[PDB]
């Protein structure tokens, strides 16, 4: 671990430093070396790996796209033959994109999950593992059965956690929601079950939200309106 | 399909 | 080196990939693999060149601007200690800026500056060589001495060169005269020789603006309006 | 902080 020799507390100062500059792959860099550190996470800790790691991983997946996009060009009516260059390139890219992965799922395994103090803390690391399951998916061809049968898992424990510990306006159980209900359609192919959750999910918020603060109910209507968002493209 | 953003 | 199974036009193929993914970091490897080749670059391969290293150190310079002014600011008269972490991150930032004008420096002199014979690469290589001695200057203090001279310078063979075998509304003409001019102005502590190379490269452009067709009218005048900003900015 | 050419 090359940030094994700096202190914890350093690690996190220089998270914050490389976030200020806009420099994501050095902070995911340092907030990895404070994973390692063996401690638990803050919520705010906990957002600063999150944050890092999805704009480093956002980066790889958008680049993955314009390029698997020029491939699919390569091969249609639209004539020219390219060479394997274009195809090459993309590999090098998923290539990159599948280690990002298997660092934060590794994390997560080794041992974020299983030390989280909190429900609220559980459910947001075991999201994480379904989220980053399914951006290994996405790319995936075998091997993508594997990954798939993975990422349920994930999300589907994430959501008895949820289910039992928290309320229904919650929004990190709200967000949860969302992305399992997005794997379930773009990914595993079950459209019936996306738009099933995404129901359920929004009644039930829907149900409470006369209980809520005037920031708390921004807050759950907010992600209420981006599953509503998927429900009008589905359905 | 969109994600949770942020 | 990694590049050095690959054809030449696989390279150069890739590099252009990279542009469309905006992955300049594999941009300027695909670029430096090419010019170790050993062939000369055409015109669009020397613009793929500078674009690549351009983005690489625009990011790496614009991250050392943001934790250089919270370095100063933490060293300021008033304040609490943080200890060594924000010194450490800003040198770490600046040690890889400086590898990188580095890398680009030495693929010029080990590669570029002249085999070039024609006026148009040898000014391109030339204002290259001064821009990123320009950008070690920016992070120098010696030792900073020598950096600015040899940024003269360069900018000055350029300048020589380019009164002598180019017309004044030559693009690459243009930007030299608007980065030398920048030089004097940021680096070599001389507004006055600044304010006076951008008038008069504007005035000697501005006459000969009848021999040009539409296009290239507007290839030079966006520069000359570059000039003219800084004319107004420095007066 | 005075701008260099973009291109
Ligand atoms: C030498 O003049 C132009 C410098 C760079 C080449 C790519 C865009 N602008």
């Amino acid at each position: 671990g090359a940030m094994g020799s700096m202190e914890r507390a350093s690690l996190i100062q220089k998270a914050k430093l490389a976030e200020q500059a806009e420099r994501y792959e050095d902070m995911a860099a340092f907030m990895k070396g404070a994973v390692e550190k063996g401690e638990e996470l803050s919520c705010e800790e906990r957002n600063l790996l999150s944050v890092a790691y999805k704009n480093v991983v956002g980066g790889q997946r958008a680049a993955w796209r314009v390029l698997s996009s020029i491939e699919q060009k390569s091969n249609e009516e639209g004539s020219e033959e390219k060479g394997p260059e274009v195809r090459e390139y993309r590999e090098k890219v998923e290539t990159e994109l599948q280690g990002v992965c298997d660092t934060v799922l590794g994390l997560l395994d080794s041992h974020l999950i299983k030390e989280a103090g909190d429900a609220e803390s559980r459910v947001f690391y075991l999201k994480m593992k379904g989220d980053y399951y399914r951006y290994l998916a996405e790319v995936a061809t075998g091997d993508k059965k594997r990954i798939i049968d993975s990422a349920r898992s994930a999300y589907q424990e994430a959501m008895d956690i949820s289910k039992k510990e928290m309320p229904p306006t919650n929004p990190i159980r709200l967000g949860l929601a969302l992305n399992f209900s997005v794997f379930h359609y773009e990914i595993a192919n079950s459209p019936e079950e996306a738009i099933s959750l995404a129901k359920t999910t929004f009644d039930e918020a829907m149900a409470d939200l006369h209980t809520l603060s005037e920031d708390s109910y921004k807050d759950s209507t907010l992600i209420m309106q981006l599953l509503r968002d998927n429900l009008t493209l589905w359905t | 399909t969109p994600s949770l953003p942020t």
